[PDB]
Order: structure tokens, then C-alpha cells, then sequence
């Protein structure tokens, strides 16, 4: 009982301070997270057509997809919407307490089994999963102070040289892109394709 | 993560051209960053506050040091048993600690001020005193504590969204509060046998305690007015608390947020820079002292690219430097809005995010308004066209009900003729190709740009690709070599079609967000929607998503949990006592403190937020402590002495006053700030102190001249006939 | 084979992405678009089967076209829409009806 | 192949796509002038193998549509880095009537 | 699950076509819900008795 | 133990309520079926290309 520190102090003088830096050592390594986690999860495998549109994307590849799209466990609903900016997006909400690599796994296993359909262009513009929250982390602002460079070469710098690692790194789920990284480009002209006899094909 | 990126761009920085900076827009990270940690200056500075009046009532350091030395003991050992249990540092996780620092504070007062009497019965034995003190004390330690716990735990055991908010305090304090007693049976008792032991001044309280101990008994005599009274200040609850409106989460200002500026669909791109623009520029110019930046993105749907929506991440000052709600996300983004919606044709808007609401509330619904039949799409807008339309007629409560931007644009069809093209020669093949290489990209390869592939892409040059007439310059070769004009195997004409399709479930859909406004109740509108949503013609069903998903789901009733809690705080107590009767004594203070905090809260402007729960069970329970001690003392200065009547409830109410006013004032002055707090991640701060200190002061004397009636009143009307 | 389609094309995707759900099995068969070759009839034409797919294949399909006002447009512009191209047969009249 | 005829083809454009998955310490590339790409990737201390293995692989399996055709019919894997470990039996002949 | 089979079931009848039923046939589901009730009763049953 | 409780029996008797009200809501909101999860784990793959 307490007798026994009474006495024999300096026992207990010693506990507090084990006991304190049991907190201390726990704090140095607490994780600080803003708050706790509260948001179900949430993958969305999303593909893109180039110049698609809206009804084509999606008799074309969101139904294809969607209706494979099952034995997936703990899954609350999902919502697939997408743009006639030849764009699709499939959210799918998993319960509370998945495992989202999980998740995102099964998703891909189905999705896999649709790979073979898409139209090709579909494929070869790059379909993707995920798994983030939607709300943004935090933006990156890049700019150039001597005027040396304009916006349209910054998305490129930017996408050649720091996209890359970002994308690639443990935590960023998803990093997009405010601009585009360069291609070339050909801009062609009708009237001279038809002047030499040829055609964009 | 914020470290990574911050530090993996670091890496970067050194090598990019010339004059090339990394600016810092919207980032949400420093907020939780600066947030958690002013929490952590109250609990610093709060055990500072502890330290004073620990002094004003005892005079001594070496005997003010040793209960100063509890809370900061026990707090750090919470933090160990935080991260055994797998938890993390975080408000509630803090927040927590901080309502609980009342528990610490007065575990050890209770204890030392005991061994400070007892210190006026021995002449001058320090060890003899401590002792003597525990025992006709340590078992009392061991069962409040084995009964707050429980004014705590039957929270954060109705799980949904929310709960494992509150498994968060329960954990924190229900733990934290064990500590403090194995602190009592360890640190106190002894160090407090170790270096334990003004005529208008320290007469002060001696000479009112009297005055206290007289006003006491005598009360509820020749007029029974007292008992009364009770049930007046008890029905004076229930009163207020169905006035005082209940809310999750209290929104806050966390420096930064973005806005909107969904023009309509097939605006132009040119255009949506235009709204942007001067979204730039109002918060630019005007509110200038508050926002220190934007970053205008535009092109970027939240819902999907589009070159119809745009994003403006803005960007305020260190809080600091804006005094007064004026300067406040809320009020900085209610002008804001005003000013837009004006000049602006589109509908623009800026909005301030709401904290740790990743979906909990988001106030109103998603309906989304299926097509479960063949339908289509024509006849599904229709449907929801009609629903639409009675959501309108029914604003008798408050509603705003709505689509998202599928609104069916014109688009041009152009119908291929097989028989013409390959009549001419014309393969479909080339046809389709030329079409949607010019018109729409197509990207044949990989090139090679400084040692990074990149792609490539064929398409038309802006100018002969931008109205209908230009699909007049592509001809096609033909198998004879004659080039030949789409005009010749084709025909186009305007029509309606859709530039977002929405599906819910495989099955077409169409969201429809919506709120019941101030006013009625978010179940109400529910129930409304879903009445006019069985009118809709045949094949249209419906369903939620969302934090609508999360209503119909996710409200495991309180009282009905908070009941469970009744039951164990009873038991618990006659447990303790030994009688079926003693502990109604206690139970009975309850009302005596929710009576201060539905109070304060309602004088403040504030709601039932988390933060009123916690800082309502933190008195709510330790005004329950205080009164077990003042009602453990009879039974005992009665049970296992000379005494009885009133003589029991005579020095018992007696001793407890010191103890009391002096935790009873060791927490609230503690709180200070919280209640008026500064302005970052003040929200939180002020609702957890103003329902506390208000709800402290309104139990601390409003019981103290209040339970030993009870007590009487209790078991006296036990032996009645 | 008018209510199988029902329930494969109808409920089999809901109940199969239902909770505790894992596989599920359907006896019988959605609906496909069953075109049904004559032998002599075809021979009747000059004509095989691959031609038959060959016509399909171009008869019945979807094709991206993109958009008037496209991508990054030229200084003015205000008009922007998108261009539907060919597109899928949706009956059977015309999957009748394709030319050999 | 070669090297660059390698490392533009394939190793590239594969780890252009290495992004999504999990705790990743850092990745090194081969590209060789006899067609091979290794492509290793260490991982934090503990992480489950089992489980970064897979998502590094289920993430390969987006880049293939960019590979090129003789190198999906060769194939690409994905296993787990030990080159070196318990016995390694030898199979020789002593009488030479079987080649390698 | 089965208590979900229903639930979703219920929500695609309101839909139906002209004249479309939804027999049950093998489920072993009332079958638990059996061999509960028979031990559950054993056990008052069992109590009773001592 | 004894003569503590037989000597004090309301405590006791407490006790007896706590672990009845306590558990027998472990009732009211445990799983129910008939076996726990029982046979092992299985896994399948599935090919399948034309006759």
C-alpha cells in the first residue's frame, strides 16, 4: 500500500521518473496526426479516352468496367460519372475499417479482367487506381521569378523533374498536376494535306 | 507525409533553372501543426495556474511542489498508455488531457489537503499524519475512480463516424484518471512524508468556514423551501437543454480556403479565366489584409476536368494578424461571397472546409435519383426535373434542393453515309481517323526530350478546328487518288446530349444535393424526398450516398447508453457505501453542474458540441467525487464515531470546503483562457471552456451548500414511519 | 430467355457487389445480339461469314470524334462543343438491315 | 536491344509509374546492352514484402500497354530481391552425350 | 448476408416487370435459425432442470 | 473472498449485477450463426480459352 513508499521513498521517486519518461520516449514518437481517422475509404480507378465524349467514355469503357465489378469485400457503393472531356472517374466507397491496400487490390484483380476490352486508346493513354482522401493535402506553388520561363514551360520542368518523386512517394496517395508536362506537337494544316494529296492518316 | 514532400523537394532545389521558386499555396498541414500545440501551452501554463492556487490555500513550496508534481506525472504516463493502446496525439487526444487535469489536481489536494489536517489533530507528525490520513482515505481514492469510469467509458461505445471520436477522450481520461491513483498510492502519500510540513488574510476562509458550517443543517427547517428548489433548478434543465441546438463538430478557421467557380456547361475557356480573374483580384485588393495568397487554377473540375470549372486555392496571414471574427475564414468568406454572385454570371462561391468532417456533417443530402427501368437519359432528367420542381413548392421548411452541372449541352452530331464513302472509294477507316485526329488528338508515339520519353500527338491547329463549317477543309484520299470532301459522304446536324453521365450502382444516375436550411430537421427532409420521390413516373427509384448514407445510419442512441450509466454509477456507489440508498446522496448533483454548463452555452453563442460532453462529464462526474467525500465522511464521522443527526453532516461539510474551493478554483482558474481564447484553433478552446468554468462555479458553491441536504434528505426519509 | 436477361441485366450486378455476397453463379444467360448465319443463303451471295463480321465490325461500333472549339482554342472562340462521330446499334432493325 | 533502345523502350516509361506505392525507400535500374531491365526497389525496414511486392506489380501492370509487343510477349516479372540462398544442386554429364 | 440478399431484393421488386416473382428456393438460412432456438431452448431447458 | 462480502454482501451482490448487465447486452449485439468460421481458407484461379 502506500506505507511501503512512505518509508522507503525514493522508490517511488523513481517510478514517477520511469513512468515519465515512458511519455517522454512515447511522445518523441506519438504520431501527430491531425486528427483521428474517420473517412471510409475510397479507391477510384479512373481511365481517359482523348476526345471521347460522354456518352462514348461511358457505353465504352464505365459500363465495361463497372459491371465487373464484384466479390469485393466490404464495399459500401460506388459512383462512376464521367465527363464528355473524353474523362471517366469510378469511385468506389469501401466500409469503415478496410484495409485499403486491400481494397485497392481486389479493385484491381476485377478491373484486370477489363483491361482486354478497353479500346486501345484507352490503354495506352494509362488507366489508374487509387486510394486517397478526395480534399487536397496541401498545393505547391511553383514560380518563376526572372520571367525566364513561361507556364507552359513550367508544367513541364515541373512533370519532367518534380512529379516524378512526389507520385512516387510513401503517403502521396495522389499528386495532380496544375499544368502538363510537354509532347511534341503537330499541329497540322488541311489545306496544304489536301494541296500534296494526303491526309492525317 | 508533409515532412516527405517538404524535404523530398529539398532534394530538388539546387538544381532547377535560373529563377525558379517554390511559392507555398493552400497547405492544411501548419494549422493541425500549430493547433495540437497551442492546446499543449494550456496544459504547460495550466499546471501553472494549479501551482498558485495550491498556494494561496497552503502557503509553502516543498508542500506546494509535491501536488504540482501529480498532474505532470500522470499526464506524461498517459502518453506511454496513449501509444501502448496504438493512438496518436491529436486534439480530442488532447483536449482530453486537458479536461482531465481537473482529475489530477484534486486526486492530490484531496490527499495532501487531508494530510494538511489531521496536521491540526497530531501537533507536528509528518509520516504519523500522511498515514493516518491514508487508509481512512485510500480506499475512498480506489472507488471514485472505480466509478467515474463510467461517467466516462459508456461513450465511445455507440461507434458510427463520430464514437470513435469519442473513444478518444473515454480512452485518454479513463485511463490518465487510473494513473492518479496509483500516483496517490505511490507519489503523493509519500514526498508528501518527505518534505511535507495575514491576521486580515489567511482569517479569511477560517472565519467564513463557520459561516458555511451554519448556513448548513439549519437550511431547509422552519422552511422546506430548499428540496423545493431542487426540483425548480433540476426542471431548470430539461428547460435550455431541448433550447440549446446540438452540433458535431465546431467548423474553424484553419487559415486557408478555396473557391469554387463552375461556370455553366460549354462556357469557354477564355471565359472561366475571366471569372477567375478578379476572384483574384476582389480578394487581392480588398480583403488584401487577410489574404496573403491565391492560387487560381482553371480547367479543374473537383467533380472532373472541364474547361467550365475552376479552383481557387486562397491563402490567409498568421491568424495573429486578424483580430476579431470579422477576420475570420467564416466572415472573410461570407463578404466574399456577397461580392460574388453579383458581378459575376456564373455561379461562383468560397466556403471554409469543415475540420475533421470527412463527411459527419455536411449538413443536408445526397439524393441520387435513379433510372431503374430501360429508361434512358431524356426521361430521367424529366424525372428528376418533376421531383425538382415539387422540392420547390414545398420550401414551407427550410430546402435548396439541386442537380450537379449535367446540364444537356448542344452538341453536333456529324452522321457518317457508309455507302457514299465507300462508294467513292473512301475506306470508313480513314474517314473516322481524319475526323478525330484533327478534331480530336491522337497521340501515334514516343518521342525523346532532353532523356525523358515523352508522348506525341497529331491534331488541328487551333484555327481549323473551332466551328462547324471548318469540318470543310479535310478531304480524303480514295483508293483512285482523287481527294475527296466529307461533304460528299456526310451530313452533321446541331443536337442535345450530355456532357456528364452519372451512374450510382451500374444503374444510371443523377445526384441531387440538398439541405433542410435553419428551420426544421434533416430527417424531415429526407422523409419529404422521399415522399415526392414515389410520384416520379414508373422505373424511377432513388437512394442516399453519403452523409445521408451516414444518417439513416450511425446514431446509437445516447440517453439509451447514458442509462447503462445510471445503472453502474449506482451500483458502483452502493457497492462502495454498502446501501441501496446512501448513493442517491451523490447522484443527486448531476443536475447541480449541467445546470452552469447548459448555461454559458447558451449565454455564449455555442452549441452541444463534443467539447459540452466532455467538459459536462468532467463535472458532472467530479462534482460526483467531491460529493462522495462529503458523504463518505458521515457514514463514517456517524457509522464509526460519537456522532450522527447533523453531527455527522457537521465537520464532514465542514472539511470539505477547503478541498473543494480549492479544486473547485484549481481547475477553473486553469481553463482562463480556453474560454476567451486568442483566435487559431480557438473554435475548439473557447466551446471546451466556456461549457467547463461555466459549469464548474455553477456546482462548486450551488452543491456545496447542496448536498448535505441531499444526504439528510436521503437517508433520514429512509427511516421515516 | 426473357427473364434471365431480366435478372442478369437487372439485378445480378447489385446483388452480386452486395454485402457478404462473394461469388455469384447465374443460370441463364444475358441478353446477346444473336445474328444467325445461312449457310446456302450466304453462299447464295458470293459471301462468308467474314464478311458478315467484317460489316459488323464497322456497322456497329462507336467512334471518338473530338470537339468543335477543341482543347486550347484559338484567341476568340466562343462557341465549344463536342462532335459526335458514328455510333452503336442500339436495335435490331438495323443490325438487320447492315450492308453485305 | 542495347541500353538506350532499352532504357527508352522499357525502363523508362515502366518506372515512370512506380508512384502509388507504399512506403518506398528508394529504387535503382539496369538497362544493358543484351535486352535485360532489372528495375529493384528497397523498401522501409518491416514492411510486408507480400504486400509491396504486389502493388509494385499490380502497378507494372498499367505500364504494359506502353511496353513494347516483343517485350509483353518476353514478359515482365516481379519477385522478390534474394540472388543467393540455400542449395544449388548441379546436373552434369560425364560422358559427353548432352550439351548444355 | 442473407438479411442484405433480401434487403437489395426488396428494393428491385418495385421495379419489376408486368408479372415477375422471386422464389426462394434452397437456402440454408432457416435452418440456423433453427438449431439456435433448439440449443437456446435446451439451455432455459437445461437450467430448469437442475 | 469470504468473510469480506459475506461480511459487506451489497458489494458482493453489486459484482453479481455489473457482469449480468455488463455481458447480456454482448447479447444484444454479438454475431450470430451456426458455425464460427470453420472449413480453411480456399483460393481459386480460372483460366478459360475457346474450344
Amino acid at each position: 500500500m502506500p506505507n511501503f513508499f512512505i518509508d522507503r521513498p525514493i522508490f517511488a521517486w523513481v517510478i514517477a521518473i520511469i513512468i515519465m519518461l515512458a511519455g517522454g520516449l512515447a511522445i518523441l514518437k506519438l504520431p501527430v496526426a491531425q486528427y483521428p481517422t474517420i473517412a471510409p475509404p475510397a479507391v477510384t480507378i479512373s481511365a481517359s479516352y482523348p476526345g471521347a465524349d460522354a456518352k462514348t467514355v461511358q457505353d465504352t469503357v464505365t459500363q465495361v468496367i463497372e459491371q465487373n465489378m464484384n466479390g469485393i469485400d466490404n464495399l459500401m457503393y460506388m459512383s462512376s460519372n464521367s465527363d464528355s472531356t473524353g474523362t471517366v472517374q469510378i469511385t468506389l466507397t469501401f466500409e469503415s475499417g478496410t484495409d485499403a491496400d486491400i481494397a485497392q487490390v481486389q479493385v484491381q484483380n476485377k478491373l484486370q479482367l477489363a483491361m482486354p476490352l478497353l479500346p486501345q486508346e484507352v490503354q495506352q493513354q494509362g488507366v489508374s487506381v487509387e486510394k486517397s482522401s478526395s480534399s487536397f493535402l496541401m498545393v505547391v506553388g511553383v514560380i518563376n521569378t526572372d520571367g525566364t520561363m513561361t507556364q507552359e514551360d513550367i508544367s513541364d520542368y515541373v512533370a519532367a523533374n518534380m512529379k516524378d518523386a512526389i507520385s512516387r512517394t510513401s503517403g502521396v496517395g495522389d499528386v495532380q498536376l496544375f499544368g502538363s508536362q510537354y509532347a511534341m506537337r503537330i499541329w497540322m494544316n488541311p489545306n496544304e494535306l489536301n494541296k500534296f494529296q494526303l491526309t492525317p492518316v | 507525409t508533409a515532412a516527405a514532400i517538404r524535404a523530398e523537394l529539398a532534394k530538388m532545389e539546387p538544381f532547377f533553372p535560373s529563377g525558379l521558386k517554390i511559392v507555398y499555396p493552400y497547405d492544411t498541414t501548419p494549422f493541425v501543426k500549430i493547433s495540437i500545440h497551442e492546446v499543449v501551452k494550456t496544459l504547460v501554463e495550466a499546471i501553472i495556474l494549479v501551482f498558485l492556487v495550491m498556494y494561496l490555500f497552503l502557503q509553502n513550496f516543498r508542500a506546494t511542489l509535491i501536488p504540482t508534481i501529480a498532474v505532470p506525472v500522470v499526464l506524461l504516463g498517459t502518453f506511454a498508455v496513449l501509444a501502448a493502446f496504438g493512438f496518436s496525439i491529436n486534439t480530442l487526444t488532447m483536449f482530453g488531457m486537458v479536461l482531465a487535469i481537473g482529475l489530477l489536481v484534486d486526486d492530490a489536494i484531496v490527499v495532501v489537503e487531508n494530510v494538511e489536517r489531521v496536521m491540526a489533530e497530531e501537533g507536528l507528525p509528518p509520516k504519523e499524519a500522511t498515514r493516518k490520513s491514508m487508509g481512512q482515505i485510500q480506499g475512498a481514492l480506489v472507488g471514485i475512480a472505480m466509478v467515474l469510469s463510467a461517467v466516462f467509458v459508456p461513450m465511445a461505445f455507440f461507434g458510427g463516424s463520430t464514437g470513435a471520436i469519442y473513444r478518444q477522450f473515454s480512452i485518454t481520461i479513463v485511463s490518465a484518471m487510473a494513473l492518479s491513483v496509483l500516483v496517490a498510492l505511490i507519489l503523493t502519500p509519500a514526498l508528501c512524508a518527505t518534505m511535507l510540513k495575514f491576521g486580515w488574510f489567511n482569517r479569511m476562509f477560517e472565519k467564513s468556514t463557520h459561516h458555511y458550517t451554519d448556513s448548513v443543517g439549519g437550511i431547509l427547517r422552519s422552511t422546506g423551501r430548499y428540496l423545493v428548489l431542487y426540483l425548480i433548478i433540476v426542471v431548470g434543465m430539461a428547460y435550455l437543454f431541448v433550447r440549446l441546438p446540438s452540433s458535431f463538430l465546431p467548423d474553424e478557421d484553419q487559415g486557408v480556403f478555396m473557391t469554387m467557380v463552375q461556370l455553366p456547361a460549354g462556357a469557354t475557356q477564355e471565359r472561366t479565366q475571366k471569372v477567375l480573374n478578379e476572384v483574384t483580384h476582389y480578394y487581392l485588393t480588398k480583403e488584401k489584409n487577410n489574404v496573403e495568397s491565391v492560387f487560381a487554377v482553371n480547367g479543374f473540375g473537383f467533380a472532373g476536368r472541364g474547361q467550365n470549372t475552376g479552383i481557387a486555392f486562397v491563402s490567409l496571414k498568421d491568424w495573429a494578424d486578424r483580430p476579431g471574427e470579422e477576420n475570420k475564414v467564416e466572415a472573410i468568406t461570407m463578404r466574399a461571397t456577397r461580392a460574388f454572385s453579383q458581378i459575376k454570371d456564373a455561379m461562383v462561391f468560397a466556403f471554409n472546409l469543415p475540420a475533421i468532417v470527412e463527411l459527419g456533417t455536411a449538413t443536408g443530402f445526397d439524393f441520387e435519383l435513379i433510372d431503374q427501368a430501360g429508361l434512358g437519359h431524356e426521361k430521367l432528367t424529366q424525372a428528376r426535373n418533376q421531383l425538382l420542381a415539387e422540392a420547390a413548392k414545398h420550401p414551407d421548411m427550410l430546402t435548396s434542393v439541386r442537380p450537379n452541372g449535367l446540364e444537356d449541352t448542344p452538341q453536333f452530331k456529324i452522321d457518317i453515309d457508309q455507302e457514299k464513302a465507300q462508294a467513292l472509294g473512301v475506306s470508313i477507316n480513314d474517314i473516322n481517323t481524319t475526323l478525330g485526329a484533327a478534331w480530336g488528338g491522337s497521340y501515334v508515339n514516343d518521342f525523346i526530350d532532353r532523356g525523358r520519353v515523352k508522348k506525341v500527338y497529331v491534331m488541328s491547329e487551333a484555327k481549323y478546328r473551332m466551328l462547324p463549317d471548318d469540318i470543310g477543309d479535310w478531304y480524303v484520299r480514295a483508293a483512285d487518288g482523287q481527294m475527296v470532301p466529307f461533304s460528299a459522304f456526310s451530313s452533321s446536324r446541331w443536337e442535345y446530349g450530355s456532357p456528364r453521365l452519372e451512374r450510382y450502382n451500374g444503374l444510371p444516375s443523377m445526384e441531387i444535393l440538398g439541405q433542410a436550411a435553419p428551420g426544421k430537421s434533416t430527417g424531415e427532409a429526407m422523409e419529404l424526398m422521399e415522399q415526392l420521390a414515389s410520384k416520379l413516373p414508373t422505373g424511377v427509384g432513388y437512394d442516399w450516398t453519403g452523409m445521408s448514407y451516414q444518417e439513416r445510419l450511425s446514431g446509437n442512441q445516447a440517453p439509451s447508453l447514458y442509462a447503462i450509466s445510471l445503472i453502474v454509477v449506482f451500483l458502483c456507489l452502493a457497492a462502495l457505501y454498502e446501501s441501496w440508498s446512501i448513493p442517491f446522496s451523490v447522484m443527486l448533483v448531476v443536475p447541480l453542474g449541467v445546470i452552469g454548463a447548459l448555461l454559458a452555452a447558451t449565454f455564449r453563442g455555442l452549441t452541444n458540441d463534443v467539447y459540452f460532453q466532455v467538459g459536462l462529464l468532467t463535472t458532472i462526474g467530479l462534482s460526483a467525487k467531491n460529493a462522495i467525500l462529503i458523504v463518505e465522511f458521515a457514514k463514517d464521522l456517524m457509522d464509526k464515531e460519537g456522532k450522527g443527526l447533523i453531527e455527522a453532516t457537521l465537520d464532514a461539510v465542514r472539511m470539505r470546503l477547503r478541498p473543494i474551493l480549492m479544486t473547485s478554483l484549481a481547475f477553473i482558474l486553469g481553463v482562463m483562457p480556453l474560454v476567451i481564447s486568442t483566435g487559431a484553433g480557438s473554435g475548439a478552446q473557447n466551446a471546451v471552456g466556456t461549457g467547463v468554468m461555466g459549469g464548474m462555479v455553477t456546482a462548486t458553491v450551488l452543491a456545496i451548500f447542496f448536498v448535505p441536504v441531499f444526504f439528510v434528505v436521503v437517508r433520514r426519509r429512509f427511516s421515516r414511519k | 430467355e426473357d427473364i434471365s436477361d431480366y435478372v442478369a441485366a437487372n439485378m445480378k450486378d447489385a446483388i452480386s457487389r452486395t454485402s457478404g455476397v462473394g461469388d455469384v453463379q447465374l443460370f441463364g444467360s444475358q441478353y446477346a445480339m444473336r445474328i444467325w448465319m445461312n449457310p446456302n443463303e450466304l453462299n447464295k451471295f458470293q459471301l462468308t461469314p467474314v464478311d458478315v463480321i467484317t460489316a459488323i465490325k464497322a456497322q456497329n461500333a462507336q467512334v471518338a470524334a473530338g470537339q468543335l472549339g477543341g482543347t486550347p482554342p484559338v484567341k476568340g472562340q466562343q462557341l465549344n462543343a463536342s462532335i459526335i462521330a458514328q455510333t452503336r446499334l442500339t436495335s435490331t432493325e438495323e443490325f438487320g438491315k447492315i450492308l453485305l
